[PDB]
């Protein structure tokens, strides 16, 4: 949910929502990346999570919807970009 | 010239000879505009001739632009002072020298300064020779000035001098005071981190302890009865940083694709 | 080839785009396996962009 292109979770809230003893959340927090459930880093010098990849979500409506309005973000950005770059070096294109 | 009297003599002797009558002047105010046709006819056309002529022409002129930092009519002295700008130097040599040309002198270098028209102060100073002739003990406040503002000296940056004939150099002393002092305290906001009550006066270059702390309200230093200035202030200055991807010499992608094009 | 990769690369990301409206409304049949992969560039995000410059050729022009 948090991350989409963000990419942080903070470390805080994974023992809120554990509600045991500390020294088990390690455990579980490491057997999430191994399992495949995430992907990603923990860094307890800052106390925060970092996911690389975030599982997709399981079909549903709003899996796709999500999806749509970011690419198109994207598409725009490749457009102006290409343009741009080829009016310079006009000359060694030949 | 001389010629027609009463715009011409008597202007001169009610700043010099006799005693200052504003009244008198600011009558005179309106009639020495029509006066400028006959004397800024000898500078912009000069000749051996014309050298004695051009001295006697410039005392009316000079001191009625004297008057007009006394009448208080900033817009009449600058319409005048341009005119004067032509005589400083002109021809091979008409002679610039005067007895008011030292005065003139004194007033315009002030102005410059208060207005924070540094780089005019320097222009202008090129162009002068002929002051050297009048000698600096009036002129010797300005040029000082600006050279104790440059050095950031605070203590030199003296009012005391320059009020020797003080008919209208009290007025640019007044200012000149207020427009240093602001440019002194931008430069103590990032200098120095805690300023007490006591030292204020000095090295804000303010007039007062209480001043310091009024402006400490209104560019929000303030930060305890001592302000905490320094800090932000500090901080910002480093920009030599340089974030991933040059954008501070132009973006990556234009510059890296211009390489390529200039074979 | 450059210029080349990339309106190839504008080509791309548009056939993706067009058809997932489509599936918002005006359902078109879906796949489980490419509706995942498609989730996974967003979540993949580049880190940090740095290095390559040059400069060599101005002394072999200027030599000759």
């Amino acid at each position: 949910t948090r991350p989409a292109n963000h990419r942080q979770l903070t470390f805080e809230e994974i023992a809120k929502s554990a509600k045991i003893t500390v020294n088990k959340v390690e455990l579980l927090v490491m057997k999430a990346l191994s399992v495949g459930l995430v992907r990603g880093s923990i860094d307890e010098v800052d106390k925060r999570v970092h996911m690389t990849w975030v599982q997709p979500r399981v079909l549903d409506l709003q899996q796709i919807k999500g999806m749509k309005d970011r690419l198109e973000l994207w598409c725009t950005d490749v457009k102006s970009m290409e343009l741009l770059v080829e009016h310079q070096a006009q000359d060694i294109l030949t | 010239l001389q010629a027609a009297a009463g715009m011409y003599e008597q202007l001169k002797d009610e700043w010099n000879r006799k005693s200052p009558n504003l009244s008198k002047c600011g009558e005179e105010l309106g009639r020495l505009k029509l006066v400028l046709l006959e004397l800024n006819f000898l500078p912009t056309t000069g000749t051996k001739l014309t050298k004695q002529q051009l001295i006697l022409a410039r005392d009316i002129l000079e001191i009625g632009a004297q008057w007009s930092i006394l009448c208080k009519d900033i817009p009449s002295f600058e319409r005048y002072m341009a005119q004067l700008k032509c005589y400083y130097f002109d021809y091979k040599e008409q002679l610039p020298e005067s007895a008011y040309m030292h005065q003139l002198l004194g007033l315009n270098l002030l102005f410059l300064l208060s207005q924070n028209r540094v780089a005019e102060f320097h222009t202008e100073l090129e162009r002068l020779p002929a002051k050297d002739i009048q000698t600096n003990v009036y002129i010797k406040h300005p040029v000082s000035l600006e050279q104790y503002l440059m050095e950031g000296s605070y203590n030199k940056v003296f009012l005391a001098k320059g009020n020797i004939p003080a008919e209208s150099y009290t007025f640019f002393i007044d200012i000149l005071l207020d427009t240093i002092r602001d440019e002194i305290a931008g430069c103590i906001e990032k200098a120095y981190e805690k300023i007490l009550f006591a030292e204020a006066t000095r090295i804000l270059f303010f007039s007062t302890p209480k001043k310091m702390t009024d402006y400490a309200k209104k560019r929000g230093w303030l930060l305890g009865p001592n302000n905490y200035y320094s800090f932000a202030s500090q901080q910002q200055k480093p920009e030599d940083s340089t974030i991933p991807s040059t954008e501070l010499a132009r973006q990556v992608i234009e510059y890296a694709r211009q390489l390529e094009m200039i074979v | 080839n450059q210029v080349h990769g990339l309106k190839g690369l504008n080509s791309k990301l548009l056939d993706i785009r067009t058809y997932l409206e489509k599936v918002a409304s005006g359902k078109l049949p879906i796949n489980h396996h490419i509706i995942y992969q498609l989730q996974d560039v967003f979540n993949l995000l580049p880190d940090a962009s740095l290095q390559e410059f040059v400069k060599a050729f101005y002394l072999k022009t200027n030599d000759q």
